[PDB]
C-alpha cells in the first residue's frame, strides 16, 4: 500500500 | 566503562543528526509563507514544515544500527508510529526556555502557542505539548544523551502491527544499554541522578502526546479542505 515510505527508506 | 561498540554506536548517530539537522534553517524559505493576520491560516505553512521533517526523521532513522536488518514492513512500521514523537523530540533543540515558543532564528520562523492552534490544535495537545518541552529542557541532555533517546524511540517493540517483536527489541536494547552505559560513565552528579528513569519518563509522555495529536489530526484530516493543505507524504505516514 505504502510507497513513499518504501522508496525513502530504499 | 563505555565498550567501544558503544562510543561507536554514539559517533554514528551524532554524525546521522549533524547531517538530518540544519541548525540554521535555511531550508524553511522553501515552504509556504507563514500567515499571522483567519483559520488554520499557519496550517499550509506549519504542515510543509512537518512534511520536510519526516523526510529528515526518515534518514536518521536509516543510519540507526541494525534498522537495515528489519524487514521493510517492520520498518515502515516503526516510522509511522514515531515520526510525531520524533519530531517533537528533536522539535526541542527550537524550543526557547525565555518566551516558551520555537525560535528558528528569525521573526517569521518564530512559533508560539498562538501559531500551533492557527494550525488547528486545541489547547489539550499544545499545553502538554510545552509542558513536554519545558520538562525536556530542564534536564539539559549531552547531544549523545538527545541522539540515543531519538534512536531508542524510533525503534520500538510494541508499536501497533509489528511483524516481529523480539528482533526489534534486541535493536533498541543495544541502545537503551549503550545511553544508561554512557551517563554513569560520561555524565557527572548531580544532573546523572535519575536521568536515564526521567528520560524513559519521557517518552511515556510522548506516547500521551501521539495520541492524543492522533486524534485531532484525524477530526482535522476528516474535513476535505483542510486535507488539501496536508502535502502527499504527511498524508500517506499520518494517514
Ligand atoms: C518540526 C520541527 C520544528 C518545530 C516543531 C514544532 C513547532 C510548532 C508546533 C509543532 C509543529 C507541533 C504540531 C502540534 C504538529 C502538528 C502537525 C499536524 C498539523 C499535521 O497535525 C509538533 C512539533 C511542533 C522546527 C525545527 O525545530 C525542526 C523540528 O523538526
Amino acid at each position: 500500500e505504502n510507497a513513499l515510505l518504501r522508496y525513502l527508506l530504499d | 566503562k563505555l565498550s567501544e561498540e558503544q562510543q561507536h554506536i554514539i559517533a554514528i548517530l551524532l554524525d546521522a543528526h549533524h547531517k538530518t539537522y540544519d541548525p540554521t534553517y535555511a531550508d524553511f524559505r522553501d515552504f509556504r509563507p507563514p500567515v499571522r493576520m483567519s483559520p488554520l491560516s499557519m496550517l499550509p505553512h506549519l504542515a510543509d514544515l512537518v512534511s520536510y521533517s519526516i523526510q529528515k526523521v526518515i534518514g536518521f532513522a536509516k543510519m540507526i544500527p541494525g534498522f537495515r536488518d528489519l524487514t521493510s514492513d517492520d520498518q515502515i512500521v516503526l516510522l509511522k508510529s514515531s515520526a510525531i514523537e520524533v519530531i517533537m523530540l528533536r522539535s526541542n533543540q527550537s524550543f526557547t526556555m525565555d518566551d516558551m515558543s520555537w525560535d528558528c532564528g528569525s521573526q517569521d520562523y518564530k512559533y508560539d502557542v498562538t501559531d500551533v492552534s492557527k494550525a488547528g490544535h486545541t489547547l489539550e495537545l499544545i499545553e502538554p505539548l510545552i509542558k513536554f518541552q519545558v520538562g525536556l529542557k530542564k534536564l539539559n541532555l549531552h547531544e549523545e544523551e538527545h541522539v540515543l533517546l531519538m534512536a531508542i524511540c524510533i525503534v520500538s517493540p510494541d508499536r501497533p502491527g509489528v511483524q516481529d517483536a523480539k528482533l526489534v527489541e534486541a535493536i533498541q536494547d543495544r541502545l537503551s544499554n549503550t545511553l544508561q552505559t554512557y551517563i554513569r560513565c560520561r555524565h557527572p552528579p548531580p544532573g546523572s541522578h535519575q536521568l536515564y528513569a526521567k528520560m524513559i519518563q519521557k517518552l511515556a509522555d510522548l506516547r500521551s502526546l501521539n495520541e492524543e495529536h492522533s486524534k485531532q489530526y484525524r477530526s482535522l484530516s476528516f474535513q476535505p479542505e483542510n486535507s488539501m493543505k496536508l502535502t502527499p507524504l504527511v498524508l500517506e505516514v499520518f494517514g
